Parts: structure tokens; C-alpha cells; sequence
């Protein structure tokens, strides 16, 4: 080990001096004579056996001249099957409160991605219950999936349904990793997956713990954590998820929430790191501190990681370049609204920028992508008549536009759904809908087949049958 | 017949109202763009030299 | 005129489908007796 | 605030007498590091642009020369380099192998190749920055390029030499376009066995992710088109400095089909990741930046990378070198630094438009804003004879859009107008990855223009279109090469057009 | 708790941190608690006059990049405790006064990601004659 | 890099420059020692009207000429040059033992090419602008100098003060805009030896008359001529928009008050003119009076009247070309207002350069 | 600046608004530091108003009903509410015209331009170029005024009547001259 | 008093300061004069100028805050001297261009309220044809 001593803090800057030795970039420094476990991370060279460090907890307390160990290697994660069913920091700590890690292996956080001779696999379609998703955007089993949408739209609570209805099945495991996303939530999902059976904790009389079973493994960052521990939690994360596909060679589940918060713990430090800004204030170092995650997040032929990351949008901008970025990166894509959540359709994707790599007639038949385009190309004619209905009214359009305008009401109605865990805002119970009743249903809408029903039948149900006795019910009590 | 030539009189009305509104936005959203560009300029340049 | 344009159209069009859907709830049951509860 | 030669394990021989600065102008110590960065204290005598080498096996480029360090950018990660690492130059500027050797194969920014298959043979090794040609040396634009895409070939016609900048948002159709206008040249190449009407395609890609790079590759292999094709892939895990690299290492291996008598398409895929490497790599070697945090060096860049694109005269050999470059624009606004940096560059515009995907209109060009510098001279007479009409009626349609949703109350010479448009509108639709040749578009489009589609359903005009060309190709294939060889539509092949519209129109039915 | 505009930066920027730690005792102590921070803009403004007159480089409209650091260390303190920690509580309700009702700014826009819910009060509506003036479309919990 | 002409080498008396176009001279008139923005990319016959130019002041005024191209195309170049020595602008006659002889011509050429780095971009312009100086000081001469764009030459400034690290100004602008243009511009003048008129093309970026760069070059520009497809789309050519074009020497005190009244007239008549085009768009040409009908006639004959060929375009169409002074056309224009020629008929005024032509074409077509 | 158990300062600061901008900085802080507040506008001033307040972005503390009384707070209100729902026409006003309105709409922008223009007074230092002599006005004056304004008992007079008259006398003197 | 566009903008910055100080001997002698700066804002471009290549902090479209003062020393010298300072007077015309009619600037602004008056010309006006193209309801005194 060597050793080295504190010359100066700056927030979570920390810089090192050395007598002889130094460590090489990105390796892991230890603290020594503090109250609790403090971990440095080098990221520069400086001259004169000085380095520059990133803290991944709190500097307060610090003195200079404090004593430092290089450990010889970067932030390693513990990993196996011992991880499964427990909840790990950055540095692998647990903080559930329930043992230490008996794990019998580790991984570095940072890794080199697979090579383009490692390719990916087939484009496997993946059955979410959802209608609007399994229809206009199918996910990819083995791709990246991205859920883009600012506050108060449904990210969270989209991607707690997609636990429930895919992780569940999944004979593979799974992974979350929360970055800087509220405790609340991070409480709330680890007491939904210990109720329904994604966690199995079992106490001992003996005071220990089994958590056998758990096919999921827990990790975060979230905002009371400092940068440097946002930004590296998702890699954690990504070894954890590595480890179970290249060795094990099992498929995988990645659920991520609020990477855009990585971006931002990159931002946070990059000007105390001696950067010049770029644009609108995020970093230079974006784009391939951004690539590296993601190329690593990739299927190859000895396992699968399909991966869903949730991307707040600020302001509702897209063109920030954080998204920007993003969206070269995913197979599959899906941008929530404000102007349809208003509406109550929840939930509130947008059909005409919701896009995937996989809805092509190849790979889903042409009886899918023919509907798919007609729907589109419905919600399109519609969206372009909204000023001539503004300006004029419903009395200067043709009957040919007024049909129109109801059956693209009709199937914006339509393709909301309740979710299983919306029941505590709408009381309402779940539904699963399979793809082939969702393409049965919006082809008989789209051929006229159900013209004769009213609107506020098409509403929070997940088929033909729970419509048409809507229906009978709204004219029962009509009449 | 009133009822219609009123309404054309009306469609002009509005579209030379409409026409006026342009031109005032526009020049608007370039003084914006204008004052956009200055602001990020300054930022970046400050950033740069408070270093 | 966004705001004003955007609830002007929503609340024409939910007037012009409510009742149109009066409409058709009216009319529902004698056409498509199949569902109707009565004779079941 | 101190200079590398005035650390205090230098100062302790410069004090001590010691005048061991025999140490070459080869060799220098590493000094600092960071985020691709590397600074040495030597080395003077090295040239801006050149390679050095570091002691474990990396290397890299010198690219800031000053008057106590050297500036070098790492094509790799920091965490080899530390604390005075000797670095050796390698004494040749950047450069990449050319030939006939690399069609069929993916290689990174540098020759290395990344398939898998193979090592590359290469005899001949060109320099990656180089003077572009001048003025006498090139040509007018006097051939075309392109079959494949109905909108294209006839309102924004693509030259030998010429620079149309792809220009739409984010999934939009762009590569497909790119891959289309690829695989369309299967049947030139095959259909020849001379090197001098061929063209072979070169596609650049920056910023992409290696899971669609392999999905392009995995198409090409599928309908046999890496055979006259090859891809430089600089992605997102690849350095900036790589990133940066790529559309010149291709423009590289395009000058040799240039200067040789052949003739190339290159096709770069997000420039605008090249400008961001560019701007990545600035901020870092502390260079002072512009607005949007870009260098001034931007249109210059793009310029350099550009210019060579050109069509050479024939004392040169006759041979060009086309290209087709790609930007997504984040709002449609192409006021930006870099758009409007490109289309100041660039010899066209084929701008894509999102509200006209989700239409059915795919591919989704915009022919208001697409536009093409060089235009007809780029065009066979086959293609003039109808796109010289068609434009004028769609620029009519265009005047007379928004009546559309009137058109019941409006009069005729007013409805005719918006029924060829729409009629058009639905003939210039086209499949992903089917393009079709100049001959069957002239025909197409001729039983589009003369009005044999306006008493149609649009909704069966692909089916007319379908049928149209199976029948013309099971029956008139003398008509096709006499179109293909003579690169006109004399008036007995227009005879003979209408008997065979007239024939297939009895022979089928259609719904109005 | 007041740190008015005479007191010094350094006092405006420790003064709700000082009444989250008076809010820990009731908090931990079995009790419940809440806490108004009035004029939360006030404490990005004393971060950035610091840390411009500590010479440390800026971000985004002149301030730093741990605003992000300084408000989630303050609000994350807010919490309800188990029934082994006593089952106390601290809520919390921020206060923010936006520019030309312009909620697309840095401050805005991070502390409406880092809360569970609005409440928007609009000028139209205070004077249209609604008092509170509370657009419950907007508003959320 | 000259310094610009004093205060007692400067010419008090301003006077037009004589042409040869009719609309120019009629509606825009030009200026010695002036600058004239051109507002108008391809498809309009630019160059067209750049070698008309450029052989009618070398055959009136005996001035040479200079053509400036700041980071332009290097495939329009040679279009360029091999226009030029199409046109005959350039005599390059081949010599026995293989080299050129560069006889009589018209116009040097000084290319700053797109390939070329920040500082050729910027002082390309002003190499141009001392070889006309020469043309103005010794030799004694009027001589012409067309620029290809003026928004380049910012450019270039801005990127050369951002790698010496000059701070920005308003818009990533250099600090030194309005100097530097200032140090070129003030030489474009006249003087008491000879002259040099510019005819500068401009870039209005993002249709943003406001940009610093166009709101410093309008203050240097005394006059502007736009162009537009719109009317080339009609046949005709040159395809000046007679409207949108201004001048400052259209003041009744260097034209003489019968200019001025001719060309308000004219534009009033083409106002006019505009405004019964987008009524008969809606009410059909049916419900005019005999007023608007004659205002129609005379407003599409004078449209057509203002066309006119080309020496250079000659050998492209064959129809020779025409030279057209200013009193003939504002007697052409006098007439065609007062209603004297409204019996002519609309297609003798269409590619005519004078009544004389146009009354021998309608003699000779209604045969 | 602040009252005291020892004496008491009234304060009046005159604040610029550099580029007409009311979100720059330093009135951004300053707004927080007083406790009465007039923003004087260009668009108003344009329309010879004077003084040329808005008095929307106006505002104050001493407003209440616990401060002064509940006719004078009804009043205020009320004449607050007329002025936003006159605002929030403008835009269809410009377009299309007021023909478009309904007869609510168009009591409510008679009754808004009315008051508007009675929310204007010609002050004694005016008078070098203004001609006109001041009018002090009280505030029970104003009441009445306001009152009836919005009661409707001032329809039937015209709108530039309103203007430069203080109290309500004057407007109706005016009216009658101007009926000639 | 020339200082052209070709003049080094130092020179261009100062002949305004020159001329007032010529005037000022008019002022002090008892006579009575005028002076026309007839371009101000080229005066305030050359300091912007003179400041950004000093390396000076830009502010709002890169003006320095020393314009005001800059203009202000300038303009505060026109005056009307009293019966015991001989009784002199200067009075003052600058000239100031602006771009689409905008008086919402900040140059504009910065020396509306420095002056005692207001000339304001139209290009509406100067294109019809009224010449003088003088308004009416802007221009003011
Ligand atoms: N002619 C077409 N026919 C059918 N589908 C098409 C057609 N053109 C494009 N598509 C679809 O458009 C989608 C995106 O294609 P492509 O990648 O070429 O566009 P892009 O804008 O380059 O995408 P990106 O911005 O992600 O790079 C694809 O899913 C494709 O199936
Ligand atoms: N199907 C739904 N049913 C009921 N409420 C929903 C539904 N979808 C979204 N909500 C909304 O989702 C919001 C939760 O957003 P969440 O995903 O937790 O964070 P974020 O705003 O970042 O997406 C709730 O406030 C709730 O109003």
C-alpha cells in the first residue's frame, strides 16, 4: 500500500500529494483517521506526485495533511448471488440494515465494453400488458428502452408496472439502480417487491438473515448522496448486472431511474475538476462519459441486458443535450405528455413520438405495422385540424373529418389503462392486455366496426367486451 | 348575403391583424435569440476565465 | 391564443361528442338487441 | 504558478551543474494527465499532428505545441499514463491505408480493423489532413448519381461531385435513405466489369452504438452490398480524438478512387458528434471556444473535410468523389452554428420532416426546403421530361394546400390541382430498402403526370404502381433498356408507354 | 429563524439547515414538526455571492453546480421515521417566487424534481377575484 | 493593408454610374465610388447580370474590374472562370512554346478558397481592394469590384479574434466588426484621379436584418438590388424586383425632378398592380372597371419593358445584346404611363430594349 | 430605513428598469424590500395616460380590509378583476375586433377603458407643457367614483370624457361640452 | 470634428469629448453655441470595443456599466450659464440610430434619461414621403 497525505478540499475535490508511487487514475483511495468510511476516486494527474480525487461521501471533517491509502485497484463491488435480495451503496456497503456482503468475488466499477465482434441477438419482442407499448412502441428483450417525460407524468409508476408484470415472469434476474431519485420511492419499491415475493427476506433466530429466492438485486445513489457517488452508482450497477451475463450467462433486467442525474453529477464537479464549460452548462466530458456506460449496456452471445431508463426531460425540452445524447443510444423510445396527462389518459404516451427499431413489418407481421401506421396517420389527421376547430368549429368540417375526429378520439380514449399500482390514486383494478386483443381492438376501431358506441366507453379498459358493456350500462342508466 | 359579405370583410380584417402580429413576433423572437446568444456567450466566458 | 385556442377547441368538441354520444346511447339497444340485458 | 522546468527534481541538477540534456528530441516525461489529455516536458521537434507512442503500447497525437510542454490527446483511457511516463515520437504523421483492400471490411479511424476477419493489405498508406484539389483540376457536374428514391432522382437530383447534405430529426429515415442509395448500386456493379462506371460507397459513422452498426453490416451482408462498400466506425465508447478522425480517414480512402478514374460516394453519419469531439478535445486542451462553446476552427474543420468532394477533369482521369453528410437538427431550427455552417458548405439540402413520417409520407422529404445547387444537369433527359412538370404541379399543391379541407365548396381548375397533388404524394411513397431504377421511376412517373391516376382511390396507387412495374418487367424490358441506353423518352417509347399503361389499365381494375 | 438582508450571506445560507436540525429533535423525539422556508431563492443567491467571492467558477446562470447538493442535503431531511425510531415526522413546504411565471428556470425546475408535489399561485387568479389563488390543475400532490 | 483615402483627396460632386440596365438606372440608380448590396442567390441570373455589368463599364466607361470571392465553392469558381471565358470577360490564348497569353480582358480574379484557413478569408478583400486601388490612383480609371460574400469576411474575423482569444461581443462577433469593416469600406470611394464601384452580395442570417454584421454593412451600402425567382419563374431577365430594391441617389436632386417622378409613378403603378393580382386571385379579372384594367395593362407592359437581353448571354440564346440609356428609358416609361403605347401589345414589350424594337415587333407580328 | 419606537422615515425610491426589463436583478431584489409598490409602463404611457400606472403590477400591503375599510378593498378588487378580464381579451380583440365578443364581454372593455381612462389626473407641475391646472383628488371622492363606474351610472357618457377630470363633476361637464 | 469609420476607435471614443470641450470656451466666454454628435452609439460601440479588448466583464449586449457614466460626463457639460458666469450657453444634439424603431433598448433608454427632450423619425413616414419625417406623439420636449 502506499500512502499519501491531503494538500487541500474543495467541496468533493480532494487533492493528494504523494512521496513516491502515484496510483493510477481512477483508482481507490481510503481515508484514514475519519469518523466513518470515506472513499476517494482519482481522475487526474497534476505533476509533482499530486493527484486529484472525487469524493464519494462527504468531505466534512477533513484536514489537511490527513493520511490517505491507495488500495491498488478502483472501487471494487462485491457480487454473486449473495448481492440478491439486499440493498448495496456505491461502494458496495450494504444500507438495508440486515448483515455484511458474504460475497466471494468483486468487480471493478469500471469496465471496457464488449468489442463490435461481440454482436447483439435477435430482436426479441417482450409482452408488457401495456396497450400503447405493446401496439405503436414493442420493447426489445435485450435493448435499451428509454421513458422520457418531465415531472408528474408517470416514469416511476410506469416502471413499477413493467416490474410487476415482466420481472416477475423473468426466469432471469434483475437489477435497479436509483439515481438521485427520492428515499421515499426507493422505500416504497423495496416494500413492494418484499410483499410481492421480488425479495424474500427471512430473519434467523440467530439474529443472521436468508434472503434466498430474491431473484432482484437493489442499488443507490440517490440525492442525499454527494456526486461522485450519483455518477458512480450506475456503474456499480452495470458490474452487478455484467457479472450475471458474462459468467452466469443468464438474461438480465436493468430498471434505472433518473439517469439524467449522472449528467448533472458530472456538471457538478467538472468546473472544480479545471473544465471549461460547454453549452448550456453541462460538461465537455458528456457524450463519452455517456457512451462508455451505454456500450456496455449491450447484449452479447454469451447473455442479455434489457435495459429501461427512465429521462427527465426539463422543462419539457428535448433539445437539452442530455437527452439529445440520449436518444443515439436506445432501441426502443417513449415520451410521456403533459397535454395528454391533462386529459386523464393515463397512461400519457405520446404515439407520435414514442418510436422503436423493432416496429418494422419483418419483425412484427404487416398485420401489426399496417395498424400501427393507420393509427398514427389517424392521430395525425386529427392533431391537424385542431386550429380549423379552434378557429371555424365542428360545423365547417365534412363528414369525412368528423368521422375521423371521432375515431382518433376514440382510440385516444382507448389506449389508457389502469395500472396495479395506480390503485391508490384511482382505485380502479389492473388490467393485463395482450398484444393480439390490443391489435383485434384498434383494427376494429379503425375499420368502423364500433362507430355506433359513444367515447366515454373507451376509457381506463383494456378490451372490446368491457366497452361494450360500458355501454350497455351508460344507456341503462340513459334510460 | 350581408351575413357573407360581412364575413369576408371580417377574413381580411383578421388576416392583416394576424400579418401585423407576425411581424411583431418576429422581431421579438430575434431580439430573444439575440439576447440568448449574449447570455450563453457570457456564461461561457466567464467560466472560462473564472478558472 | 395557445391556452385560449387549446380549451375553446376541448370544450366545443366535449359538447358536440356528449351529445352525439346522448345520441347513440339512445339508439344503442334497438339495433344491437344482443346486448341488450332485457331479453337475457 | 511553475513550469515543468522548474520542478524541484530539476532544479536540483540545473543547480548541481548537471548539463545531462542529451536526452533526444525523441523521448519526453509525462507531466500531467486528465480526460484524454496528456502534457510532456520534451520533445522539442516533434510536428502538430504527429504520433507519439507512450511505454504501454498506447499512443497518441501532439496537437498543442507550446514554448514549455507538449499537448497530446490519447487515442485511449488515462489510466495507463502517470507521473513522467517516457513518450517516444513515431516520426510519421497520422495516416491510413488505401485500396481495394478495405472494400467489404469495417475499420476503426485508423485502418485497425475491427470485423474480426482479418488483417488488411494496403500498399499504399495516405496522409489523414491534406490539401483539398483546386480549382483547374476539377469538373462540372455532368452525370448523375442516384436511383432509388422517386423524390430525389427527380426534384433534388444527386451529382458525381456534388455535396447534398441530409438534413431531418431524430428517426426520420435517414439511414435508411443512406442504406437505400448503397444498395440501389448492386445492379451497376454487377451489371459491368469495367472499375469506371461503377461507384463504390464509403460510410463513415460517428457516434453511433456498435448494436446498429452491426444491424447496417448484418442488411449489407443480407443483399451482398459490402462488395463495393466499406465502414469507418468511430462510436461512442471510441475516443474524441477517433470520433474526430473518421470522416477524414474516409475522405482518404475516397481520394483514392477519386485520383485513380473511379468514382466514390462517402456518406458521414452525425457530423455533428464530429464537432462535439472537436469541441470535447478544445475545452480540454484549455483552446479559447465561440458560441456554443465551439472553437472557431468549426467551418474550417468541415471545410477541409468537405472541399474534397469533387469531380476531376479528365487529364486527371475523369474520376469524383460524391458525398452525402448527415445532421439531425434537435427543434427543425437550422439556424444553429453548425447547420448553417454546413449548408455554407455544402452543394444541396434534402430536408426530412417528422410530421410527414407519421403521415405516410416515408421517405419524409420536404421538397419545399430540399433543394440541389447543381439540379437538371444532374438529371438524364428520361427524368427531366417529367420532373420539369411535377414540380410545378406539387409547387401548385402547395399553393393550394390548406383548400384541401374545402374542397368541397370550391370549383374545378381548383380540385384538379389538389388531386394530382395528392395523387403524386402517394406515387413518390416508397418501401424501406426497395429502390427501383431510373427507368421504371421515368415510367412511373410519366403515368403519374399524364393523368392516369387521377380518377383513382389514392389509397390503390401503390397497388398501381406495384403492378404496373411487375407487368412492365415481365413485358417491357425492351422499353427499360432502350430508357437505360439512350437516357431519353423519345416519342415512339412514349408510344409504346401509353399502349402498355392503356394495356395494363384494361387488363386491371381499380376502385374509382 | 431569520436571516434577513443585512445579516450576511453566510447567514442566509445556514439558516435552514439551522431550523432542519431544530425540526431533528422533534423529528427523532417521537414528535411531528413542520418547516417554512420563505424565500428559498435567497439561499442559491448567498451560495452564489460565496462562492464568486470565494473565486470558485460558476454554472448556469451564475451559480454553482451543488445547488443541486445544497437543496437535497436540506430537504431530504424531511421524512417520517418508523415506529422503532419513536414514528415522528418532519413535512416540509418550500416557498419559490418565479420571474414572469417562468418555472423553466434552474431553480424552479430542481426543486419541482425534488419534491412530491405544487402547489402554483398565479397572479390572473389572485386578481380575477380567486384568493387563495391556487390553479388545482396545475397543483399536485 | 492601405490607408484609406484622406479628407482632401475625396470627390464632393456624387454622379451615377452608367450602366446599361434599365431598371438599374431607372428605379436604382448606381453611384461612383459607391457600394451596392445584391440580395439574391442562384436561379436568377446573377452571374449573367455580373458579366453585363462588367463588359458594359469596360466597353463605356474603359474601367477594368475586380471579382473577390471569400471562402466560396471551388466547382462554382471554375463555372465561374469558365464562364468568363466563355463569355469572352477572359481571352486566354494558347502560345507556340505551350504558355498562355492572358490579352484583353475585363476583370482580375482574387479566389480565398473554402479550404483555406481564417486570415486568407480576411484579407482576400482587401487584396482585391489594392489591386483596384492601383486600377484607381495611377492609372486614372472608374474600375468595378464584385464581392461574393461580405458575411464571410466576418466570419473570418470572428474565428481569427476567437483564436487570439479576444472576448466575443453580442452574437460571437468579434470586438473589431465595425473597424475592420470600416478599414475596408473606406476605401471603396471616389477620389480626383479615378473611382471604384462595389457590388457587394450579403447574407442575412436567419432573415435577421438586426445581426451586427448586415445592421454595420446597410450603414456602408448606398443602395440594394434583390433578386427573386419569382420573377425568373415569368421569362423575364434580369430579374430584378423593382419594389424591394432602393437606392439614396433617387432623391430629385441628382436625377433631376423627372427621375424621381417617373420612378414613383412606376412604383405606385406596380403597387397598384400587386394589389388588383391578389383581388383577381379571389374575384377573377371579370369585376374590374376600365381604370383597373388599364392599370393591369400598363403595369404587366412596363414589367416586361424592363426586361432586356444580354451581350454575354448571347452566345447562350443567340439574341444579341442591347444597351439602353437613361433618358430612353425614361421616355419609354413616360409614354407607357401616360397611355400613349397601351395599344402595343403585351408580348412586343417582353425581351425589347427600346419603343423603336418594340413597334418594329408588333409590326412584324401581326403578320 | 424603518420606523423605530424613536421616530419613523416614509420612503419613495425611484427604481429604473434598464430595457424595460422588470426580471433583472436589482428590481428583482428590490421588490422584496418595500412595502408600497407602482410600476409605471411604456405601453400605458403610449396611450397619453398619465400617470402611466399599471395597476396590476402594482400592489401594496395596506390594502387590506383590516386597514382601510371593506368598500374601499370591494372596490379595489372588483376594479382589478375588470382590468385582468379586460387584459385576458386583447389577443382576440386584435385579431378578429370586438364585434366577435358577446354583450358581457363588451359592458365589461366599455367599463375597463372607462375606468382606465379615469385612472388619470394632470398634476400642477405639469402645467408648463401641459397647459391644463392639477386636480387633487380625495379618496372618498374616488370611492363614489369607482363605485359607480361599476355599478353602471357612467355608461351613458362617452370615453374621453373620462379623461384629465379628477372627480366625477368634471367628467359630466366635460360630457355636456362635448355633446355640442 | 471627424472621427470616420476608418479612425482607430480611440479617436472615435474621444472626438465627441473634443468637441464639447471646444464648446466649452463658447460656455465660459459668454457666447453661445451648439454641437451635433451625430453618432453616439458608434461612440458606445468603440468603448465596448476598447473594454472587451481590455478584457473587461461584458453586460447586457456586451455593454460595460461605465456607458452611462460615459455618455453622462459627456452630456452634462451642455448648459446655460448664470448672470455671474458671464451668461453663455451650449446647448446639445446627439444622434442616435436604432434598429426596427426599438426605443426598448438599452442605449436608447440610457440616454432618454439623460436628456431633456425627445426627436423621433420614422422610416413609415420617410418612405410615404412626409419629409422631415418627424413624429408627433414620441417626439416630446
Ligand atoms: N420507407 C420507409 N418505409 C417503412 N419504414 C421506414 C421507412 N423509412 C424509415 N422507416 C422507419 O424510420 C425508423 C428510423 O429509420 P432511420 O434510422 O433511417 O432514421 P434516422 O432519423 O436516421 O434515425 P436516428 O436519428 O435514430 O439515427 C425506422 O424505424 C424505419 O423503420
Ligand atoms: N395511471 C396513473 N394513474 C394514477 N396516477 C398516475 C398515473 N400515472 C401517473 N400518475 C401520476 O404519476 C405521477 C408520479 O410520477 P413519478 O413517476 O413518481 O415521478 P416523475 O414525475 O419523475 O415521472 C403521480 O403524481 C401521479 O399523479
Amino acid at each position: 500500500t502506499n500512502h499519501g497525505r491531503i494538500t487541500q478540499v474543495i467541496g468533493a475535490v480532494v487533492d493528494v500529494h504523494f512521496d513516491e508511487q502515484l496510483p493510477p487514475i481512477l483508482n481507490s483511495l481510503e481515508v484514514q483517521g475519519h469518523t466513518n468510511r470515506l472513499v476517494l476516486e482519482v481522475a487526474q494527474h497534476l505533476g509533482e506526485n499530486t493527484v486529484r480525487t472525487i469524493a464519494m461521501d462527504a468531505t466534512e471533517g477533513l484536514v489537511r495533511g490527513q493520511k490517505v491509502v491507495d488500495t491498488g485497484a478502483p472501487i471494487q463491488v462485491p457480487v454473486g448471488v449473495e448481492t440478491l435480495g439486499r440493498i448495496m451503496n456505491v461502494i458496495g456497503e450494504p444500507v438495508d440494515e440486515c448483515g455484511p456482503v458474504p460475497a466471494k468475488k468483486t468487480y471493478s466499477i469500471h469496465r471496457a465494453a464488449p468489442l463490435f465482434a461481440d454482436q447483439s441477438t435477435e430482436p426479441g419482442l417482450l409482452q408488457t400488458g401495456i396497450k400503447v407499448v405493446d401496439l405503436l412502441a414493442p420493447y426489445a428483450k435485450g435493448g435499451k428502452i428509454g421513458l422520457f417525460g418531465g415531472a408528474g407524468v408517470g416514469k416511476t409508476v410506469l416502471i413499477m408496472e413493467l416490474i410487476n408484470n415482466v420481472a416477475n415472469k423473468h426466469g432471469g434476474f434483475s437489477v435497479f439502480a436509483g439515481v438521485g431519485e427520492r428515499t421515499r420511492e426507493g422505500n416504497d419499491l423495496y416494500h413492494e417487491m418484499m410483499t410481492t415475493g421480488v425479495i424474500k427476506r427471512k430473519k434467523l433466530e440467530d439474529g443472521k438473515f436468508d434472503f434466498t429466492g430474491s431473484k432482484a438485486a437493489l442499488v443507490y445513489g440517490q440525492m442525499n448522496e454527494p456526486p461522485g457517488a450519483r455518477a458512480r452508482v450506475a456503474l456499480t450497477a452495470l458490474s452487478v448486472a455484467e457479472y450475471f451475463r458474462d459468467e452466469q450467462g443468464q438474461d438480465v433486467l436493468l430498471f434505472i431511474d433518473n439517469i439524467y442525474r449522472f449528467t448533472q453529477a458530472g456538471s457538478e464537479v467538472s468546473a472544480l475538476l479545471g473544465r471549461i464549460p460547454s453549452a448550456v452548462g453541462y460538461q465537455p466530458t458528456l457524450a463519452t462519459d455517456l457512451g462508455q456506460l451505454q456500450e456496455r449496456i449491450t447484449t452479447t452471445k454469451k447473455g442479455s441486458i434489457t435495459s429501461v431508463q427512465a429521462v427527465y426531460v426539463p422543462a419539457d425540452d428535448l433539445t437539452d443535450p442530455a437527452p439529445a445524447t440520449t436518444f443515439a443510444h436506445l432501441d426502443a423510445t417513449t415520451v410521456l405528455s403533459r397535454q395528454i396527462a391533462e386529459l386523464g389518459i393515463y397512461p400519457a404516451v405520446d404515439p407520435l413520438d414514442s418510436t422503436s427499431r423493432m416496429l418494422a413489418p419483418e419483425i412484427v407481421g404487416q398485420e401489426h405495422y399496417d395498424t400501427a401506421r393507420a393509427t398514427q396517420k389517424l392521430l395525425q389527421d386529427y392533431k391537424s385540424l385542431q386550429d380549423i376547430i379552434a378557429i371555424l368549429g365542428m360545423d365547417e368540417l365534412s363528414e369525412e373529418d368528423k368521422l375521423v375526429v371521432s375515431r382518433a378520439r376514440k382510440i385516444q380514449r382507448f389506449l389508457s389503462q389502469p395500472f396495479t399500482v395506480a390503485e391508490v390514486f384511482t382505485g380502479k383494478p389492473g388490467r393485463f392486455v395482450e398484444l393480439p386483443e390490443t391489435i383485434k381492438s384498434a383494427q376494429t376501431i379503425l375499420r368502423g366496426e364500433c362507430d355506433d358506441l359513444p367515447e366515454m366507453a373507451f376509457y381506463m379498459c383494456g378490451g372490446l367486451e368491457e366497452v361494450r358493456s360500458k355501454a350497455v350500462k351508460m344507456a341503462q342508466e340513459a334510460a | 348575403a350581408s351575413e357573407q359579405s360581412a364575413r369576408m370583410s371580417a377574413m381580411d380584417n383578421a388576416s392583416t391583424n394576424a400579418g401585423e402580429m407576425i411581424s411583431s413576433l418576429t422581431l421579438r423572437y430575434n431580439r430573444a435569440r439575440q439576447a440568448k446568444i449574449t447570455t450563453e456567450l457570457v456564461e461561457i466566458i466567464s467560466g472560462a476565465n473564472a478558472l | 391564443s395557445v391556452k385560449f385556442m387549446d380549451q375553446k377547441r376541448s370544450g366545443e368538441e366535449t359538447v358536440y361528442f356528449k351529445k352525439e354520444d346522448e345520441a347513440l346511447l339512445r339508439n344503442l339497444l334497438a339495433n344491437h338487441p344482443e346486448y341488450d340485458p332485457k331479453y337475457s | 504558478k511553475i513550469s515543468p522546468s522548474e520542478m524541484s527534481r530539476l532544479l536540483e541538477e540545473r543547480i548541481a551543474g548537471w548539463k545531462t540534456q542529451t536526452s533526444t528530441e525523441e523521448v519526453g516525461r509525462v507531466v500531467s494527465v486528465g480526460d484524454g489529455i496528456a502534457r510532456l516536458f520534451g520533445l522539442e521537434g516533434v510536428q502538430a499532428g504527429e504520433l507519439v507512442e507512450f511505454q504501454n503500447g498506447m499512443t497518441g497525437m501532439a496537437l498543442n505545441l507550446e514554448t514549455d510542454n507538449v499537448g497530446v490527446v490519447i487515442f485511449g483511457d488515462d489510466r495507463s499514463v502517470l507521473e513522467g511516463d517516457s513518450v517516444k515520437r513515431t516520426g510519421r504523421i497520422v495516416d491510413v491505408p488505401i485500396g481495394p483492400g478495405l472494400l467489404g471490411r469495417v475499420v476503426d479511424a485508423l485502418g485497425n480493423p475491427i470485423d474480426g476477419k482479418g488483417p488488411i493489405p494496403a500498399k499504399e498508406r495516405r496522409r489523414v489532413e491534406l490539401k483539398a484539389p483546386g480549382i483547374i483540376p476539377r469538373k462540372s457536374v455532368h452525370e448523375p448519381m442516384m436511383t432509388g428514391l422517386k423524390c430525389v432522382d427527380a426534384l433534388v437530383p444527386v451529382g458525381r461531385g456534388q455535396r447534398e447534405l441530409i438534413i431531418g430529426d431524430r428517426q426520420t429515415g435517414k439511414t435508411a435513405v443512406a442504406v437505400d442509395a448503397i444498395i440501389n448500386q448492386k445492379e451497376i456493379n454487377d451489371s459491368t466489369d469495367d472499375e469506371s462506371k461503377k461507384l463504390y460507397c464509403i460510410y463513415v459513422a460517428v457516434g453511433q452504438k456498435r448494436s446498429t452498426v452491426a444491424q447496417i453490416v448484418k442488411a449489407l451482408e443480407q443483399r451482398d452490398a459490402m462488395k463495393y462498400t466499406t465502414v469507418v466506425a468511430a462510436t461512442a465508447s471510441e475516443a474524441a480524438p477517433l470520433q474526430f478522425l473518421a470522416p477524414y480517414s474516409g475522405c482518404a480512402m475516397g481520394e483514392w478512387f477519386r485520383d485513380s478514374g473511379r468514382h466514390c460516394v462517402i456518406i458521414y453519419d452525425d457530423l455533428s458528434k464530429q464537432a462535439t469531439a472537436y469541441r470535447q478535445m478544445s475545452l480540454l486542451l484549455r483552446r479559447p471556444p465561440g458560441r456554443e462553446a465551439y472553437p472557431g476552427d468549426v467551418f474550417y474543420l468541415h471545410s477541409r473535410l468537405l472541399e474534397r468532394a469533387a469531380k476531376m477533369g479528365d487529364k486527371s482521369g475523369g474520376g469524383s468523389l460524391t458525398a452525402l453528410p448527415v445532421i439531425e437538427t434537435q427543434a427543425g431550427d437550422v439556424s444553429a452554428y453548425i447547420p448553417t455552417n454546413v449548408i455554407s458548405i455544402t452543394d444541396g439540402q434534402i430536408f426530412l420532416e417528422t410530421e410527414l413520417f407519421y403521415k405516410g409520407i416515408r421517405p419524409a422529404i420536404n421538397v419545399g426546403l430540399s433543394v440541389s445547387r447543381v439540379g437538371s444537369a444532374a438529371q438524364v433527359k428520361a427524368m427531366k421530361q417529367v420532373a420539369g412538370t411535377m414540380k410545378l404541379e406539387l409547387a401548385q399543391y402547395r399553393e393550394v394546400a390548406a383548400f384541401a379541407q374545402f374542397g368541397s365548396d370550391l370549383d374545378a381548375s381548383t380540385r384538379q390541382l389538389l388531386t394530382r397533388g395528392t395523387a403524386l404524394t402517394e406515387l413518390l411513397k416508397q418501401r424501406q430498402y426497395s429502390p427501383m431504377k431510373n427507368s421504371v421511376q421515368v415510367c412511373v412517373l410519366y403515368c403519374g403526370v399524364k393523368g392516369y391516376l387521377d380518377p383513382l382511390d389514392p389509397k390503390e396507387i401503390s397497388r398501381f404502381e406495384s403492378l404496373f412495374i411487375d407487368y412492365i418487367n415481365a413485358n417491357h424490358q425492351d422499353i427499360l433498356k432502350t430508357i437505360e441506353t439512350e437516357k431519353e423518352l423519345s416519342e415512339k417509347t412514349e408510344a409504346k408507354l401509353r399502349a402498355a399503361v392503356d394495356e395494363f389499365v384494361a387488363m386491371n381494375e381499380f376502385k374509382k
